[PDB]
């Protein structure tokens, strides 16, 4: 249970030497998204626990309402390891905290972040709302 | 004939009907009728007893390469 | 709004694994009609001359100002034809304008020069107009009246004039629960960065239903309709595109699989360039055309959304008007273009359009609820009110390529929100 | 004379093959159709941005826009070359018909 996605995860990881986004670790294991944020989060609590000094790496995603002049905009950003109690205290409401991706040596932008999740939808084309939480009806191959 | 020839020429050249020399004539008339200004009926009692002629269902200046 | 309710529950995605997880549904679309068939144009035969726009114009716009200029002056009128005139003689006149501006450009940034003239032009004669009236705030091609007297050197004094106004507005039914509608603009698709790479990613993301708790994903799936307006290719140089048609194929299937979806042509799109656009052709998008929930429209678009009626173009009358006027604020068009009861006064003149003879298409004949605008370079929205009782909510839309900023509009309370996407950049706070 | 009594034989957009039926692509060079399709398309977005830009000058130095233009001036540029353009967009607007429409007109 626990220790498959664990070894699976610890070989993609460290070994491999890959960037695993959410997506990317729920079209390798036929995962629901949620469930598989909350398996990158697992993963990163148990080895950050464990030793405290690995070569993991983390970015995350804040969510939430803003006022700048008056008007109310609503923010969403993808965030790294150092910055996140700022931005969370910039903001108004807050309505989502999740995980995004792991690494093991750290890039310089949001480069590959894109490469990723583009190359691994590009094999994997008939599916997109299978994992999807929102299931509408009116659109099925008609024509 | 030479009297219903007159009466189409001066239906082309009054000015409260429209900017008319890229189109048919009947079209014109009818163009004029939707709006209703007061298109006259008798430039339409001669486009119905005739057929297709081209010195009847066509402007003054359908020839003139303007 | 949308992001008060996204924080309405509790949130369960800083945990380890659980049984289930919630899903959700796509909120029914069960009322919807297009009704922009003047603008779809099914013969299309050119062989005419310019001349039978103006002239059904005048005849379709002269009773409003005559009617506007009754209760606006005293009904003690004095509306007379151009040539009619007495010398020194209080009256009114309805014609057209026509500004006489040297700079523009002949067959062989603003445009605007410190002097120009502005005639007043019938379908017999013209005369020239001086007094007090604006010289650089108006453009050739608006229908008005106006009041004054014909002097000796055979020009003509002006003491004010009048407009046509907003047209009549039927009421909307009330709405129980609050549907949502996203608009979006100018993605850029051939050049313009790799941060509108990643902004592009996390707006499909967040519409689809992949991101974000159950806050996002319970206030996401009540976005009931997606409208992408114009420029969705923005290109370096003509003379590449065919590699991004099939990215947009891609997009567009990606975003058809969820919400329906309404394209529309814009400056570089491949269609025809006068301002009745044609829809896209459907060989240009194998994969998208599986679905019947992606529509392809054309440039002016009407729609009756649940309700409550939209009309937009991509935003290519306003930036016409900002050419060849004073105006700077893209709201302030809009609401002037709403003013004179015409979507785009300059058409033929400096806008190209289809040489049309029975009847102008560009004159409102209702008043919509909701009037949006295209590739403005900010966002802007503002309630204005009619002197009955006509009220419009005016939108401009962002920028996508530059701002990455998209506007929800709620269909129940008519307010509408900025969404604003930024991944995080080259950025290192220790230099 | 004999000019009169054409058969008009259609041909294919990519290889000039002459060919039975209206369809404008072969069928060998059926595929790339996308691309053939939008080749030619920014061929009549140039002749209608042309069209416009010449028979609106006639009524600027014609003075009046509210009625029609008679110059034919020999001496001009203007006219016959707001004459040929007529004919290429009557042209090119029929190969693209060829084609089928974008969609329906009717509803
Ligand atoms: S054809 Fe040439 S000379 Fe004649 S009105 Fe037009 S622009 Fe002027
Ligand atoms: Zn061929």
């Amino acid at each position: 249970a626990d220790q498959l996605y664990l070894e699976n995860i610890d070989e993609f990881v460290t070994d491999q030497n890959k960037i695993v986004t959410y997506k990317w670790l729920s079209y390798t294991l036929g995962v629901h998204v949620n469930q598989a944020k909350q398996m990158l989060y697992d993963y990163v609590e148990r080895k950050r626990k464990e030793n405290s000094g690995a070569q993991l790496h983390v970015t995350y995603l804040v969510s939430g309402s803003l006022i700048q002049n008056g008007h109310s905009c609503h923010k969403v950003a993808v965030v790294r390891e150092d910055k996140l109690e700022a931005v969370k205290s910039k903001l108004a409401v807050t309505a989502s905290i999740h995980v995004y991706s792991i690494q093991k040596a750290m890039l310089k932008d949001s480069g590959p972040l894109f490469n990723t999740d583009y190359d691994i939808l590009k094999s994997n084309l008939q599916n997109c709302s299978k994992f999807s939480a929102i299931q509408c009806a009116a659109a099925v191959p008609r024509a | 004939e030479e009297a219903e020839l007159e009466l189409l020429r001066q239906f082309d050249l009054a000015w409260q009907y429209g900017p008319c020399t890229g189109i048919t004539r009947l079209q014109r008339w009818c163009r004029a009728k939707q709006m209703g200004l007061e298109p006259p009926p008798e430039v339409w009692q001669v486009l119905k007893t005739h057929p297709g002629d081209p010195r009847f269902q066509c402007s003054l200046w359908h020839l003139y390469p303007l | 709004m949308f992001s008060e309710q996204a924080a309405q529950r509790a949130h369960t995605l800083l945990s380890p694994p659980s049984a289930n997880n919630a899903t959700f549904a796509r909120v029914p679309v069960a009322t919807y009609t297009n009704s922009s068939q003047p603008f779809r144009l099914g013969e299309r035969s050119f062989s005419r001359q310019y001349a039978h726009i103006y002239a059904t114009r005048l005849i379709q716009m002269r009773p409003f100002l005559e009617n506007r200029a009754q209760q606006h002056w005293g009904s003690g009128v004095g509306v007379k034809k151009l040539c009619e005139l007495q010398p020194e003689e209080k009256c009114c006149v309805v014609g057209t304008l026509f500004k006489a501006m040297p700079l523009q450009p002949s067959i062989l940034s603003k445009y605007i020069h410190p002097d120009d003239e502005l005639v007043l032009e019938d379908e017999l004669q013209r005369i020239k107009l001086k007094g007090t009236i604006d010289v650089s705030k108006l453009v050739t091609g608006t229908v008005l009246a106006v009041f004054g007297s014909v002097r000796d050197d055979g020009k003509f004094l002006v003491e004010d004039y009048c407009f046509a106004d907003l047209a009549p507005q039927k009421p909307a039914p009330p709405l129980d629960t609050d549907r949502f509608v996203l608009l979006v603009s100018g993605l850029g698709l051939g050049g313009g960065g790799g941060e509108s790479l990643l902004g592009t990613q996390l707006l499909v993301d967040v519409v689809t239903g992949q991101l974000g708790d159950e806050g996002e994903q319970c206030s996401a799936a009540h976005v009931s309709r997606v409208i992408l307006a114009g420029n969705l290719l923005s290109h370096s140089t003509q003379s590449a595109s065919v590699e991004a048609v099939k990215m947009l194929d891609e997009i567009l299937l990606q975003l058809s699989a969820s919400v329906p979806v309404d394209v529309m042509p814009g400056e570089f799109d491949p269609t025809n360039y006068t301002l009745p656009q044609q829809p896209l052709h459907p060989c240009m998008f194998p994969l998208a055309t599986a679905y019947s929930t992606l529509q392809l429209v054309t440039n002016p678009y009407q729609a009756t959304i649940d309700g409550v009626r939209f009309l937009g173009t991509s935003g290519q009358n306003v930036s016409d008007i900002f050419r060849y006027s004073s105006m700077e604020d893209h709201l302030e068009i809009l609401e002037w273009t709403l003013r004179v009861r015409h979507i785009s006064p300059t058409a033929p003149d400096t806008l190209g359009c289809y040489p049309f003879y029975k009847t102008d298409p560009f004159i409102f004949p209702e008043c919509p609820h909701v009037y949006f605008c295209g590739n403005t370079p900010s966002f802007g929205s503002k309630i204005i009110r009619g002197p009955e009782d006509q009220t419009v909510l005016l939108v401009t839309v962002p920028d996508f390529s530059a701002t990455q900023t998209a506007c929800l509009v709620n269909l129940r309370s008519l307010a509408c929100q900025p969404i604003s996407f930024s991944g995080f950049g080259a950025e290192d706070d220790d230099l | 004379g004999l000019l009169a009594f054409a058969k008009r034989r259609n041909c294919c957009i990519g290889c000039r093959t002459v060919l039975s039926h209206q369809g404008a692509v072969c069928e060998f060079c059926q595929p790339r159709e996308s691309e053939l399709y939008q080749k030619e398309v920014s061929h009549l977005n140039a002749l209608e941005e042309r069209f416009s830009r010449l028979w609106t000058q006639c009524q600027r130095c014609q003075g009046s826009l509210h009625e029609d233009v008679i110059c034919t001036s020999r001496d001009c540029p203007i006219f016959y070359m707001r004459k040929k353009v007529r004919k290429d967009l009557e042209d090119q607007e029929q190969l693209l018909r060829r084609f089928g429409p974008p969609g329906p007109e009717a509803w």
